[PDB]
């Protein structure tokens, strides 16, 4: 789970 | 107790970014090692009726596009108390009531680039796993219906660099073989793009598991956002999956999409994403699965934020296809 | 063996720094998750009488004002040998005999901003947890008095980026219900502000525990510092606490202050810090505590270093008060 | 299972780099704390005959020249399958078949500065423990002969920042008291020094253990490299060690050398390094060793790469000698 | 003597306010007749050295957006004394030292909506023409340097409905072809928005006239404001103009802007204004000019005061453009 | 009469397109032979007062990136009539009133890739040299002000494959050492990308020449376009150059940029280009110049048209820098 | 046989068109009398195995917004043949496979203004009831699945004023308590807006009735159209309803929407409709129902067709709400 934002 | 998920994925990605060298760099074969270790325990304090609970989960030990090594605490890490009557509260780093539904069932298989952290809206559509959080999970009242509720500090506030905060709520109703899902999250005081944002996201969804071997999920996601200069932004999304489970095999078809973003009532062209995904899974053991997966990501073409710079999205790196096999083992 | 300290503190910080935006950023509610996991063991080697000991302790998994995730090795992690007559020797990463007394009892409750890493003196007043260290802990001779002694490399030397080094010594003496403590630490070859410093810190203190339930500590700390261009710095500090433990409760009052810094004999005005703190602690279980705490930090008003630039202190960010509740559980 | 190696080395280095300050910074006493914790397991899947294996090993918790703390996943961390019939398959982060012989036996004692990551060739001589790797280790056929074979992505490809990749193979044959060894590695699409390289390394070596207590190893290494603008580099290296083990004692003499690099047929002056090393080891317990070690490193005096800038080597930081004692304990 | 300025402006305004009807009402063709008649005289009293001076100037006889008719006394109207040695003192209705520079040169051509009475700050940035004022004008000492200084009652105090008051000072220094300008004004006891304000405004500026016909001005305006409930406000502004005079023509390009308002350290988004303006002027006679002018005003989009209602600004009515020709005649 | 321009430019291009092979193909040393021969004449008809004029100009005889050889008529080729009273009328193939200003001075030196045919807008921002054209050139009324006016057939209409057409007008005003420039062009019935476009382009600019040897030009370009499916596009551009002329030498700095394109209110990210250019020119003879030139082009990253296919721009081939020396001789 | 539906609806409409009087005319209370009489028969011809069937149904005798009076033949009116083995063929005036699914279940309750004849697409999305139609209805093969297939002349062809025609097919599948619906229709040679169109509509849908009293339907509609001048249009719509039936009561919630129309790749802003509807129905008799219903229609804001004139939609007349009671009786 979680993201990869930037 | 020590626990883990041993999870390995061999993924080949074919990119179409408009830059040759970039296609060569981003694409190729990688190992995506999402294995993680955790420690957790309960404790009945002598002078407190609710039982003490705690967990420390590590991060992915070697994900794709990243270096090796994960620290303890990168994933769900918390303290809390739980009771039979009123459920459990958790303090620390947890999933948002909304995000848990965005991630499972709606981000599997490989729908996350579009539906999880994809999308073009400004501000913060929702959090995904936040530190500085208090979260309440009610029991399954009447073994039919449950509530998840949380408030927490924001990303910048957790560094002493801001005053963002957020609250969220989610509810589920069991109806025979169906599960109805509804969720909301509102983020406040978000500093980004030279503005201060407020976000409001809404989600409705259904899950079904049937004795005939068919199971499905579908979600509709509505995100609004408001900047401090009067600009309003809107984007909608959806995700659905269709599954046939026979014997030791699961056929799964997945589709997810973000639709055109609206800025101040004007539709922005080509700000949409969608992904189509197919997956064959083998229940190799009651505690493990093998799987093969192929997916197609079609991303937006880009958009400017409110600071006259490009706003990052999951499409910035370009459209791509991915073919993968993998293993997941739980202990 | 595996061991852990599960520690969560919900702390509200109210800043009054002279900038309302900065006050909003630094202040607010945060969760300070100081939970850590460690591994340790003993082992009797067949061909060596003194017993082998080792420990590897993890860092705080999610502190306030910081990101999530901590590695193994961030806290006390060492190898060493122990014998009944001559004590234990440890090589690796451990606290210096000086720091261990500044930390306990003198930094509790919430006095650390002033008495731990606070102060305006230049160079390196003392180390805290230090790698590349050898430390000897004497036994409690005659059940009356103990010695702690260590030498080690400095912060820069541990990267091959300096030749700093340090030594320290501390002693404890039991006199009925009182324990007298004295400590020294000298840091050498400290590169800062374009100079090369020598630090020498001296500490004496008393702790008492009485059968009537009152407990107290009091310490006086004296820091001298010498830059390589001839400047001399001196700063005095103090810390004291008074606590009453009755039944399942400990009421605690704490006060600590550093007094105005003296550079080349001139005391610099308004460079003093002090903190007052109140803490209610509840022994919720033999292995855990609950607590609520309030403290007021009034920091120094600023000073320049020897490069005519501002010198960082714990006051750089501004005065603040803190209200907090918390839990700590050991296993 | 949880397993660990508790490994501490106190090592003093006296450098001779041509700069007094540089000699001062890099030299001195340091602790090389290579302790590490790992998790490991097997599992018999219900619907797959070969046993599933996995391991997650943490990194060095506090090595010399580095800060404290290591994550889970930094060392051998993988999933895989094994069968008695065809050996073992491993996916993840493992040693390359070439590197495994370079490291053991040929890099011990303290020969690594020269024979492991030393050398002047351009590109990448071989990888040492690489993520995104699939590796087959065959069983020991006829209790005599084994094969190691692996392919994997390169350093830059593992970040989505390249298309580097590599393949390698190694073989061993046991012949009474001697074992003959051969290894190969080819690295491709290596982007460095403004060019793109192909590397090819070959290794042959012998190990011997005798009933009278003499043991030895000897290795010869040949590395070729070709840039995309036609430049060719070639370099020779060797490694040997001789040991007499009597009772609780192992005496070791070690030697390794790189010879002058040849670029476009031209031998480059002073591109050779060598190390001579002697080590005394004590088997203090079935699970631990104590050791004292001294070694002298004579490094190359410098060379420029194909961008007319200095090419980094293990000699860049200067020649140095090292005296060290240490302990390693396994559990 | 009787004197007048005969000044007529035909202006077409196109508003862009976000409301149709409002664009209809506020916009259109209008005649803005700023003609005014005045009387003034001097008198040398027999028993008093400084010469008595007095003036009574009428208001605009039919400005745009207003009805027709003006009283005698609406503009600069005063008594005073003047001497060659110490300058002149004026009691009555006069411009404040600060305002006079804001108006000229900094509000021409058509820069007034932004730089004259525009801006978002609370309280009262400055007075303009103020009754109940005493103002001293020093002579041009050494034909090089001059002072303007004034104190006066505030808008509410002049009706017996308050105790607001203010003081201000301005200076000019001639440096060859340049004139350096600085001005300050402080208003006190300003009752607005349920609070009591203090404003402090500062100004620096330069003017130049060059022998080839180039002239320019540029000013920087700094506005501070402090409410009695602890709120602090800050806004910066600027104005600049470029001029070429040859023969019977003057070309003028003008720009001015207010920047976003900063409240309690936090910047408010899009509380900035700016105006661009071009004007062509024909010197039709030594006593008159004809002129054509076009300008575009982009105003802030709105903001609330400290009573949570919209705070009126120069933008409240909406952005607009204006094209105008006009005539001015002096006698 | 015969006339010619003998023009040779030796130019090196270094490309950065994202593909090394393409970078190698497009880049390298080339000779750009822009020589052309022409014929022209006047003739006074016996029965027509205005003087008959005609010209036939050949194309570049060997431009870079093209094959050798050019025909008579590829450049300015026309008939027309002249009178001292009403100027000159030309029928045939001429530069459009706008393009003539785009090219000179605004495309020199080497700003043409950005400012001439660069840009992303759909349809046709303007024609450049256009056949099937009628163009009127007014005299310099009052030696101050002139008009250029033209109407003509479109690219497809001149092949009988469409009904595109265009009109354009430009005006120049002398203001001492300045020349004011305003131009407009409208193209209609333009078929592209499956749509039918209308373009409207506007330009304002100023050029100045000063007696001390400084000269400059500055231009601002505004292009809007409307497709038949209702899509509207808007893009801005600018170009400016600064020159110091001393003796036999002219120093030149040039800059031009296109800004991000606007489609239906959406800004398209990274569709802006810009170029900086430096040039030294030698007046080798009253009829010839030598020059050296260096320039850097930063192009847009691509965009799709309204047929969902890539829209060609001068950025299609990739960013590049250019170093060049050249000669031009007029006879 | 004589048969009838006696049906009266009392409906109050409140309009919001932006024009009073327009709101006043369209709004108010009306009676919508959809009562109708029909005659039917079966007949076994002596010399033809399939049974002859025929029907003649009259129209609504007095609908709202229309005059009184209906003839025989305005609704489903046909001759045909039926067989147990292959189903029935009908010639005459019938519902098209597709319209039947749009009308029932998807246009109830009061969803028709949006989902039936609503929509902005040009051409003819589908036919509804059409003359000159032959329609085949398959039997329910295996008590699971049925096929509907029909072809017919178009609206203009039935008056001898055109050559339009159409074909369509629909299929139904029983899956336990669910019915899956899929349908298609294509219209050809459709003359409108000065063009000749082809339309293609696709629909998928699901209906469910469950033993616990809940029933639901959901439909997805995708309409494409292509003009003879090459313009292409696309539009989406959907419809869903939720029903809980307990005893003599039915609660119904209905929602339908058409989404923004896409023309030649451009999204047309505000060309979407949606309606939400609630209905309470009382089963007043085995042959009759009473009902009360409320709905909200929010229609599109307008669009022009391909003749540059407004294209008529159900939104032309304005937004409105409707509150209504009604009765239906069958005999
Ligand atoms: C007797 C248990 C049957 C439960 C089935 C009800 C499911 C209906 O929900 C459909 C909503 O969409
Ligand atoms: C508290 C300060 C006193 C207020 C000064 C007001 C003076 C205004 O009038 C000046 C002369 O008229
Ligand atoms: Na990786
Ligand atoms: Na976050
Ligand atoms: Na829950
Ligand atoms: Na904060
Ligand atoms: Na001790
Ligand atoms: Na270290
Ligand atoms: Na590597
Ligand atoms: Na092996
Ligand atoms: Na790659
Ligand atoms: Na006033
Ligand atoms: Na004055
Ligand atoms: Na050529
Ligand atoms: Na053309
Ligand atoms: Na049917």
């Amino acid at each position: 789970d979680g993201a990869n934002s930037d | 107790e020590v626990y883990g998920i041993i999870a390995m994925q061999a993924a080949y990605r074919d990119y179409d970014s408009g830059d040759a060298k970039q296609d060569d760099n981003l694409g190729g074969m990688q190992l995506n090692n999402e294995s993680r270790i955790g420690f957790r325990g309960k404790k009945q304090f002598a002078n407190f009726e609710p039982t003490f609970i705690w967990q420390i989960e590590g991060g992915y030990v070697d994900p794709s596009f990243g270096g090796e090594g994960a620290g303890l605490g990168e994933r769900d890490t918390f303290v809390g108390f739980e009771s039979a009557s009123w459920g459990q509260v958790r303090l620390g780093r947890v999933l948002t009531p909304m995000y848990e539904l965005v991630d499972w069932p709606a981000s599997n298989p490989g729908l996350g680039d579009v539906y999880d952290w994809g999308g073009a809206i400004g501000g913060a559509k929702y959090q995904d796993r936040q530190s500085n959080t208090i979260r309440w999970d009610s029991p399954m009242y009447a073994d039919k219906f449950s509530i998840d509720a949380a408030v927490g500090a924001g990303d910048k506030a957790g560094l002493g660099a801001g005053d963002d905060y957020w609250g969220g709520i989610a509810a589920h109703y069991k109806l025979g073989p169906l599960q109805l899902d509804a969720a909301y999250e509102g983020n406040r005081n978000i500093e980004a793009e030279g503005q201060t944002w407020e976000n409001n996201t809404y989600l409705v969804g259904v899950q079904g598991w049937f004795e005939n071997g068919i199971s499905f999920f579908a979600q509709y996601k509505y995100m609004e956002a408001d900047a401090s200069n009067g600009v309003n932004e809107k984007q909608d999304a959806m995700s659905a999956g269709l599954m046939y489970t026979t014997g030791d095999w699961q056929y799964k078809l997945g589709y997810a999409a973000n639709f055109d973003l609206e800025r101040d009532g004007k539709t922005l062209s080509n700000t949409s994403d969608d992904v189509v995904s197919a997956q064959i899974m083998y229940f190799v053991d009651p505690s493990a699965v093998l799987y093969a997966r192929a997916r197609m990501n079609d991303f937006n073409e880009g958009l400017d934020g409110l600071d006259d710079a490009a706003r990052w999205t999951s499409g910035t790196n370009g459209d791509y296809n991915e073919y993968s096999v993998g293993v997941e083992y739980y202990f």
